């Protein structure tokens, strides 16, 4: 599977560090919990990002967006029965957080990432990534970076 | 990492700002005494009475500016220009629910969140 | 493979008519060629259409959502060698207007769908579907309605 | 299918619109004459003129004024409502390019694109 | 064929015609400069007037002779003849009230009327 | 334990904070009337107020409220013990300038600079 992540150019030179979810993650993990976020494509990725400034058009000039290949028999399945009704609400529900940190938290992990619900379109899934698996360093050596072709006039 | 000599950030607040910030504020931030009031909650009776008397904000009062100014900061980290930090900041925001950031300065509560929501921005975490 | 379309309700009675292409279609077909356009997900397909409405938080309230099942074997792949350097002007190209001519009025049609680039992402993929193949009745006896889960307030 | 008894349309282009019909496309697009005048190409100088003496609109002036209403006709179909038509005329649209529809009723080229790009999202069409 | 003197263009309106263009057009439909006149609505000493320079005519009169070819390319598609096209865009017809094709090009309902008829055409309703 | 007198909320500060949340908090943190108007910056006549009807505080009040409940929660997540977290929460701290970390709930300034120091006491800085 391709997995698409973006951040700011100023992260360049540590582009996959689960810092910003430790401090500020908020949905599918909790502070001090490391995790990576990508999407199953770049419209997505760049959607969940760009649709808080999406009064910039140029948004795009301050980030950088990458690439990985993740094996399938590492890509986990979560239950829409196991989710609850407030996942969506915008105050995050503790709930989905706790769902995050036990898989991100897991010692002997089997799978390498979480397939969740978009926030922006459920049938859309983004995956929720925990460095601590072993087979994840490999992934990051063959990440390529990648020019945006997505379009922020979108936004107009 | 002290601001002037000695007042710093944590020291000007028990302090108390002086006028002069609400100044240079209100003349940057590009809002109106009415519209300071609504996002800082600082009564306009009292705005008036601070800048006609010479009398610094109270340490309630300054950590309302505090937080505002926290957020222009914050913002013009993000964009790496002011212009756009504003806008943002008079903008809408799904992110947070729909309300801009201006209405986040309010407490405390709402300022941790837009906190959070500038470092998922900055580090591309999804929200 | 599922695609995902959309259409206002007043069309209901025929949702998957290719009348719109024909009418009014000017990216991958022109004038009186037949076709339909699906999306690889509900997100791009929402996208396509919704931006150039993007001031309406509630345009889905006109629309409907279906969904359908396309047999991997008969989806052709185009590539970016034969496309051209204008194919993503706002004044449609003709030239991805031949191409998707040529798909869709192809006698003898071995594939029923052309995977194309979306004019918004071109790493996702939109999906140009000729009515006139064989197995596609059955395709569209199959089809499911669905209700939006996109949230149209992305665009404030 | 003849509006009135025998104006109809393409009768009414060619015989001329009376003046009324400028008075109540500027009520409904609430739109100035200045800004009447950039979306049809008909100088503001012809507009007074036609209002003062009574004169119909000529047939090319009175093609223009029917652009912009078949815009507004087609705009409220798709819409279904009058208001969201307005505001998507006044609006930004990706698929023009970056210009609103008014912008797209000043030659027949224009507005071709803008009523085939209003099909498209009828039907739902990628553009 | 619309290539030869056509960009297969919306820009080139509101930029303005070229008078190369006007001259390959009367040539290819065979029509006087008074004749120009009565189907564009452009007077004839307003085309004397551009073509005194290499001046470009301005986006309304630039819109009728962009209908006017969109006229002829549509019903040479039509009868997949150019000549036969000409030959159907110069004859009264019963459809369009006692005008020709040609006497359609002067307004946008016009054309649209005048293609909504080259469409019915291509259906072959009999 | 945060479920017990909160929400697990933001809306509860805006909407205002109910008595029975002040009453529980302050049992569960062991300070009179006249420590709570210490360390929140609301007067205790203003407590009283409130306590007279079920009114419930504003949301400038309900917001220091919320200040002191976090400091007392990320103390005993810190600790793994709400009496240790307790224990040092009433304890002048020379990292935090001779002050108490309970000292450090008035302000949003304060507020985070105590934060900040549970989370490098996390860290388990030597």
């Amino acid at each position: 599977m391709k997995l698409y992540r973006l951040t700011q150019k100023k992260f360049a030179d540590t582009p996959f560090s689960p810092i910003g979810a430790k401090l500020f993650g908020k949905r599918w993990n909790s502070k001090g919990t490391e995790a990576l976020y990508f999407s199953e494509s770049e419209s997505l990725c760049s959607l969940e990002v760009f649709v808080h400034v999406n009064n910039d058009p140029a948004i795009t000039k301050l980030y950088d967006l990458y690439r990985i290949e993740m094996p399938e028999y590492l890509i986990a399945t979560l239950d829409e029965e196991d989710l609850p009704v407030t996942w969506r609400a915008i105050p995050a529900s503790e709930s989905t957080q706790y769902i995050g940190d036990q898989f991100l938290n897991d010692p002997h992990p089997e799978f390498a990432a979480l397939q969740v619900p978009s926030t922006i379109s459920p049938r859309d899934k983004n995956y929720v990534v925990n460095p601590n698996h072993p087979k994840m360093k490999e992934i990051i050596k063959k990440a390529e970076k990648l020019d945006f072709a997505f379009d922020p006039r979108i936004f107009k | 990492g002290i601001e002037d000599a000695e007042t710093g950030r944590t020291d000007a607040v028990h302090k108390g700002f002086e006028p002069k910030v609400y100044r240079n504020i209100v003349e940057r931030v590009k809002l109106s005494q009415n519209e300071f009031q609504n996002v800082t909650l600082i009564p306009v009776s009292t705005i008036k009475r601070r800048l006609k008397n010479d009398e610094r904000f109270n340490t309630q009062e300054s950590d309302a500016i505090y937080r505002l100014a926290m957020l222009l900061k914050l913002a013009t980290e993000l964009f790496d220009d002011e212009e756009r930090a504003l806008e943002w900041m008079k903008e809408n925001v799904y992110g947070l629910g729909g309300k801009r950031p201006l209405d986040m300065v309010s407490t405390t509560v709402d300022f941790e969140i837009v906190k959070d929501l500038i470092g998922r921005l900055e580090h591309g975490v999804f929200s």
